[PDB]
């Protein structure tokens, strides 16, 4: 809910890549393999290659139904982890004949898992019982239902009664920037801020010594401070934020003050598409191994250096309101490996996108595409409903054509010719031509066109009687005498004249797609 | 520039009285004449101030229209001599520009008597707005 | 602290347009051909009409002024003057300085006090309204949208116009280079019916709130009501058709008990008038 | 199987599509209004019987929704272009038409529109004497012009028209749930009959949540809780519309809250035979 | 428990254009998500209704101790300066930094004149509302005048003007359009035939208070002057709820007026209810 | 800065023509009533430039007792297309030229603009005199 703003979300994006890691480090120990066996684990999602035994599956068993029931007690239902093994030959790894025997393998393995996701806790037994327990509340942070007394006043005020799992997560939350990585240890340990399904984390600070038998080293894979004895477990984590005068992690409140012309939040979660499809096309462990770690390492570790405000060479323009910053404040909640989330100043977030886009496209050779969905809301918006507006963003240039941008809530006709997100080839030439007729830079207008930020209302308004009546001509001749009486007959040439190429095309007229050209535009303006 | 005035005049005038009802066409084409309307009156002076007594004597009964009456005989009685009394009190250089105003609209006049009320003079009044709209855009007010 | 509510004093009355009435608002909303300068007029109906904001604004801004004049003698009447000094605080932005006009709205200053408590006595903003960060004195009077008088609507039917263009024209001193344009404005003799109500919310302080509303009043009479007005498109004149009192008893039960003062042919200046004691009189006896 | 459909046509925005166990809830309430207390507890055996009703389901000009059974999904491969395989299968509503396809194990085609739109209104909370804002965010599902929502009973027609019918006038004037002193849950009432083919086998796809005694086949979870006259309910494991049961009949939960009469909690199944894939 | 329900029909006539706004022109009124009509809120006209009645009473704390009891345990006024909930003052209850009256519990929120009616939550009682105030959308004839090509919004631009320089700030404000027509509907519940009286009373009072105030938006700039059309009055009596047989009591108000009908027709079309109570 | 107020100085009276007036071929005439009538424009623009054609002689013998006259040479703009210079004349209105004071304490000094109103760029000191009808 509406607490907790941005220390919190990012601790819970790092949290679940501890419970990621603690049960493939505990696979690992347990069957006696090493980090080598792990083919890959980004976002949620790992695979890992060992041994058919009866003894390991024996193993196997007692890995799952740990994990789940830890996963249920601690998570009412939310979060689940499914997993499932097959066994294979040794011949079914590289390719025979012309048939891929490692892509059938992986379906016959993806299908345990679509099984899976269905009975959702069948490995329960307590699932569908019922017991009436005296005097449950929920939590106001999170929405999860305790016994009362569980609920221990927070960190912000003691006034109200959060979960013990989220003081835990607050305090994380600043621990933060003060970060070197976690060390994974037992349960019953002193200093464990979060406790996994099988071990329990330490923080590895900025000043200290490492504890714990094994060391998780965030985005470094060199062992600096580390002991002899231990082992060394690097995982890399999108973590750029801009930091406060504290030495913290930004506010919501901070990053829209912050902002280009009017403050909002500029929210963004985008995700690389057709990708399920694209593993399938490896066919080997050596060749699903690289293709599934160079994807990962573009929002793991290049993000960072594309936000740093890097690699002019490979991006060139992107429609940008100002020119980026040396520190620019933005925010990476989250970004897995095939999706990412981030917040920041909502008019860095909006020149992020194209600037993401842009050297997506030459990290992959001009082969796979992102469908970035961005959203603009206000500080004071709850996050729970940012995610579910916004992902209904990404589902709406989702099913579209997977290869385009939403950019702003934008109206439209009921006939279905007219869909909403605009194509990223498409947009990146409207904002050539439109932009720098209209608009100078950092947030001031061109020559002779202020006292007339009323005009592009108007011509807002224009694009208001297309929507009511598409069939009308009434906007041909309406953008022909605005632009008259204020003298400004050189500006919009494409939007004075009806397009006989569009009409026998069934595509849009030129005024349709004025709206999120001009809106960006008027919103860099105080308007 | 007037050697356009010459020919897509008198390329238009063929055109212009062969439509002679509003009622002409409700699609893309009235629209594109109209741009050729104004563009062959472009070359021409053609001041509005004569034209604001005729347009607000087509603004005051356009309200009118919309359930003020359904009668429109007392207005576009108006609405003819006065068009008349355009040349019939304005002679000189700013005559000859227009006389080819006076021939598109008088055709359509005639109609407007016997028409729908709610229907075919609309078909007009958006014929009216489409004349002048453009004419400012090509440099003209 | 304490809102509580007593009655309605709603004033019925006929606004006489004297001279050409000008307000002016937006053009060309869906629109191609007209003068360029519209007098507002409502869509349903197409005629013009005197808003509210324009007479309440027009009603403050004479009363400011009259407040800023007077603001070394008031400070006994009324407190929270002593927190001014006449002027402006245009020549350092603050928006609170030591003078009378306080408060930027975009790049204009207004008089408007910061608080609750700091408004609930100073004259102006415990009538016409306040605002500030989490204090806010709401208003009192409620000035509504003044249409034109049964009279004047018929003459739109019969056939008279109710809009005149006038030409004016601009001259070089030298050359004499004419310069012209055209206005729309009202035809002079309209008449617009205006109401404004006045909530009693005090039953200790509304004799000396309805006389400061009868100065504004009275002041605006010899001032112009909105448009190029010191060229004559002003000159506004209240004729007023009745007070009435509206008490707390007519609310619940429905009985016509209000109390109704006399005020048919008298001017503005006349109610204020050693008659004032007279006029509202049978009100003292309600309280 | 001919069922009494029940449409509601809305008159003011609900605040949600109204559950199964939010439906029984404002039904128990409204006869122990308009019949008094014996005969609610005679109502709750009435349903231990035979009847059964179930979850609410939109409708878009009698073009009438249904939830899409969890049936399709382990041999959606089977069926059938990946682009359609997932676009399938992200859907949660099916039509009338296709409801009856996806039963039999046949190809099928999703809706185009959903009919409703869960839109979030701003209010605000004004003091009286300083007239000083509060905003709070506020969000409730609002219904197209011809669209609404509508659910289906099956059972004996004397307990229809002695309980329910009256129940579906009563609860036309008082909201099922919401903000209904915004006119939100209000709507008016009329029912018709609607046919629905059910393929015989001894798996079923539940139409309400089913609160299972025995582990279903394949399921898709839901976790909610109630509240009956200012008291909270504890969180229920239900199942959500359109998972698979063989041979269960559900089950309600008398529950205590501290109340002066026992409340129930609707989660009998409401089976419609499927045709299920290898597993 | 239940014994019926007076529904009140009629419309709503927005004689000065009235405006709400979504805080997204730059103060847009509120409209359908799809069709565009706009409309007044439920809670937009339950919560004018209840500020306007909550003053009244907040006046009459003294004389109205011996009609209601739970006023005597008031003092008129806010409690914004001491941060003090259920004080001795009238409007306790700080919703975010709001000030309101709701009763803290059962047993004197029945006997207050406003909660009674109007509904209070509290803290472990919740005795709920007993009015439903649903929608108004506009009327059919001005559904039609949608598709006739009128437009319902207009753009009112203000301007804010310097004292001494006379300089100009102007803003748009877009209301709905005025002379329009929006049909209300307002569901009253039958709890208790003791006080069945004067919640109808006390509801058509704060309607008096309405017609003379205004209905949101900028208000005292002009924007209110929503006025009151009854058309319809009825019971809908328990009998009516069990079987659907058509014998609810109507009264016949197509002509009057909400002055006209609280004492002018309230003896008069509300005669033929209290026999059935 | 501190606009105030101590009363209204009102000149009622009666204007007589002993030779007969002409305005604008139509004398202009009210509708409502049909008889012509000597406008406010007419009247206070016609005031003013008898006033800035005055004030242009003597910018000598006002210069001691009004300042903001020695910010301009006796002179006019026509020539030379310069808005604000030595030349008496300023404002380009489209095509004509009066003396307006380009700020409030240019006109708040000036004898002209103190009393017949004067423009600005943020400044727009307002008149003290309101011609009627
Ligand atoms: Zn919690
Ligand atoms: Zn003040
Ligand atoms: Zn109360
Ligand atoms: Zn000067």
């Amino acid at each position: 809910s509406g607490k907790g703003t941005l220390k919190y979300l990012r601790a819970r994006s790092a949290y679940l890549e501890l419970i990621g890691w603690d049960v493939v480090l505990e696979i690992l120990s347990r069957l006696g393999l090493t980090r080598a066996n792990v083919v890959f684990n980004a976002g949620g999602h790992f695979m890992i290659i060992a041994q058919n035994t009866p003894d390991a599956v024996k193993e196997l068993e007692e890995i799952r139904a740990k994990a789940v029931e830890w996963l249920y007690r601690e998570f009412e239902s939310d979060l689940y982890l499914a997993i499932e093994w097959e066994p294979v030959s040794g011949r079914e790894f590289g390719r025979e004949g012309g048939k891929n025997l490692f892509a059938e393998a992986r379906k016959r393995l993806k299908h345990k898992l679509t099984v899976r996701k269905l009975k959702r806790f069948g490995e329960i037994k307590g699932l569908f019982e019922h017991g009436h327990t005296e005097r449950l509340a929920e939590c106001p942070v999170c929405g999860r239902e305790l016994p009362e007394g569980k609920l221990e006043p927070s960190a912000s005020d003691p006034e109200t009664k959060v979960c013990p799992t989220c003081n835990r997560l607050v305090s994380l939350g600043g621990n933060l920037p003060k970060l070197l990585g976690f060390g994974r240890t037992a349960k019953n340990d002193a200093g464990v801020l979060v406790e996994g399904p099988f071990s329990g984390f330490v923080p590895y600070l900025q000043g200290g010594r490492p504890v714990g038998e094994q060391i998780l080293v965030k985005n470094t894979l060199n062992p600096g401070e580390i002991p002899e004895s231990a082992q060394f477990v690097p995982y890399f984590v999108a973590d750029y934020f801009k930091k406060d005068p504290k030495g913290g992690v930004a506010t919501f409140e901070e990053l829209s003050m912050a902002s280009t012309g009017t403050r909002r939040l500029g929210v963004m979660k985008g995700d690389v598409d057709r990708l399920g499809e694209f593993f399938s096309s490896m066919d080997s462990p050596s060749k699903l191994a690289t293709a599934s770690r160079f994807m990962d390492y573009f929002f793991k570790g290049y993000i960072g250096a594309i936000i740093e405000g890097k690699f002019g060479y490979i991006i060139g323009d992107v429609p940008s309101l100002r020119d980026w910053p040396e520190e620019p404040d933005i925010v990476v909640v989250y970004a897995g490996g095939d999706d990412f989330f981030i917040v920041g100043a909502w008019d860095q977030i909006f020149e992020l996108a194209f600037r993401v886009r842009r050297a997506f496209n030459a990290y992959t050779g001009g082969k796979l595409t992102l469908s970035v969905g961005l959203g603009y809301f206000d500080e004071r918006t709850p996050i729970y409903r940012m995610a579910d507006v916004v992902s209904e963003r990404l589902d709406t240039a989702k099913d579209e054509g997977r290869n385009r941008v939403f950019v702003v809530g934008r109206s439209r006709p009921l006939d279905g010719k007219h869909k909403l997100s605009y194509e990223w080839n498409h947009y990146e030439e409207l904002w050539r031509t439109y932009a720098p007729r209209i608009y100078a830079g950092n947030g001031r207008l061109k020559g002779k066109l202020e006292s007339k930020k009323g005009l592009l209302w108007k011509l807002l308004e224009i694009r208001e009687l297309y929507v009511r009546d598409p069939n009308d001509v009434r906007w041909a001749y309406l953008t022909a005498y605005l632009l008259g009486r204020h003298g400004l007959s050189d500006l919009f040439p494409e939007l004075v004249g009806i397009d006989t190429k569009a009409v026998e095309r069934k595509e849009p007229q030129p005024v349709y797609w004025v709206d999120g050209v001009l809106k960006i535009v008027l919103m860099a303006v105080r308007r | 520039k007037g050697k356009q005035w010459e020919a897509i005049q008198p390329y238009f005038d063929n055109v212009v009285r062969e439509a002679k009802n509003f009622l002409e066409w409700s699609p893309n084409k009235r629209l594109a004449n109209a741009v050729t309307v104004a563009a062959y009156l472009t070359s021409q002076g053609l001041k509005t101030n004569q034209v604001r007594k005729i347009l607000d004597m087509a603004r005051t009964t356009e309200l009118k229209v919309k359930r003020g009456e359904g009668d429109i005989k007392d207005d576009l009685v108006k609405m003819r001599y006065l068009l008349a009394y355009t040349v019939g009190k304005a002679t000189g250089q700013s005559k000859y520009s227009l006389d080819a105003f006076h021939r598109i609209l008088d055709p359509m006049l005639e109609v407007l008597m016997g028409s729908p009320k709610k229907e075919n003079f609309e078909k007009f009044y958006d014929f009216l707005q489409a004349v002048v709209a453009y004419h400012k855009f090509f440099g003209g007010g | 602290m304490d809102r509580r509510f007593y009655g309605k004093i709603v004033i019925k009355g006929k606004i006489k347009a004297v001279t050409g009435l000008h307000i002016g608002s937006q053009r060309d909303i869906s629109e191609i051909g007209g003068i360029a300068n519209p007098v507002i007029k409502d869509p349903h109906t197409g005629l013009p009409y005197i808003p509210g904001s324009s007479l309440k604004g027009r009603l403050r801004s004479l009363f400011e002024i009259l407040v800023n004049s007077r603001l070394g003698e008031w400070r006994e009447k009324y407190p929270s003057l002593a927190n001014y000094s006449p002027g402006s605080c245009r020549p350092d932005n603050q928006e609170n300085c030591g003078k009378f006009f306080n408060r930027k709205i975009n790049r204009g200053w207004i008089h408007v006090c910061p608080d609750y408590e700091t408004a609930l006595a100073c004259p102006v903003c415990r009538l016409f309204g306040a605002s500030g960060k989490e204090s806010n004195f709401p208003s009192r009077i409620i000035v509504r949208d003044a249409f034109l008088t049964k009279e004047w609507e018929e003459k739109w039917r019969a056939g008279e116009a109710i809009t005149e263009a006038k030409i004016e024209v601009g001259i070089d001193r030298v050359t004499s280079q004419a310069n012209p344009r055209t206005n729309e404005r009202v035809v002079a003799g309209a008449e617009f019916e205006f109401e404004i109500i006045y909530n009693v919310e005090n039953t200790t302080h509304w004799r000396d709130d309805i006389k400061n509303l009868l100065t504004a009043m009275a002041l605006l009479e010899d001032s112009y009501l909105g448009g190029s007005g010191s060229r004559g498109y002003g000159k506004v004149k209240f004729i007023f058709d009745s007070f009435e009192f509206r008490p707390l008893d007519y609310y619940r039960t429905g009985k016509d008990e209000d109390i109704v003062s006399i005020d048919a042919r008298e001017k503005s200046v006349s109610d204020i008038l050693s008659g004032f004691d007279s006029l509202f009189s049978e009100v003292e006896g309600k309280l | 199987p001919k069922f009494i459909a029940v449409k509601l046509i809305p008159k003011g925005p609900f605040r949600d599509i109204p559950r199964a166990d939010t439906l029984f809830g404002a039904i128990g309430n409204a006869i122990s209004a308009i019949h008094g207390q014996s005969a609610v507890e005679e109502l709750v055996d009435a349903f231990v019987g035979g009847a059964r009703i179930s979850s609410a389901f939109p409708y878009s000009g009698d073009t009438y929704y249904l939830p899409k059974p969890l049936s399709v999904e382990p041999a959606l491969e089977g069926i059938l272009r990946y682009t359609t395989a997932k676009r399938l299968r992200k859907a949660k509503y099916l039509d009338l038409k296709n409801f009856e396809l996806a039963l039999r194990l046949r190809p099928f085609t999703i809706p185009e529109e959903i009919p409703y739109a869960r839109v979030d209104v701003p209010r605000v909370v004004l003091d009286r004497v300083t007239q000083d804002s509060s905003i709070y965010f506020w969000e409730e599902i609002r219904f197209r012009e011809k669209s609404g929502v509508y659910f289906l009973y099956s059972g004996p027609r004397e307990v229809f028209d002695g309980y329910i019918a009256p129940a579906m006038r009563f609860l036309g004037d008082t909201g099922i749930g919401g903000k209904s002193t915004w006119g939100a849950g209000l709507f008016e009432v009329e029912f018709h009959e609607m046919k629905i083919d059910a393929p015989g086998s001894e798996y079923s796809v539940t139409l309400s949540n089913a609160l299972p005694t025995k582990t279903p086949v394949l399921w898709r979870l839901l976790r909610k809780g109630g509240w009956s006259f200012g008291r909270r309910k504890p969180r229920m494991t239900f199942i959500a519309e359109g998972s698979i049961v063989k041979n269960d009949p559900g089950g309600m939960e008398r529950l205590e809250l501290g109340l002066s009469h026992e409340v129930y909690v609707y989660g009998l199944t409401f089976p419609l035979g499927v045709e299920l894939p290898e597993g």
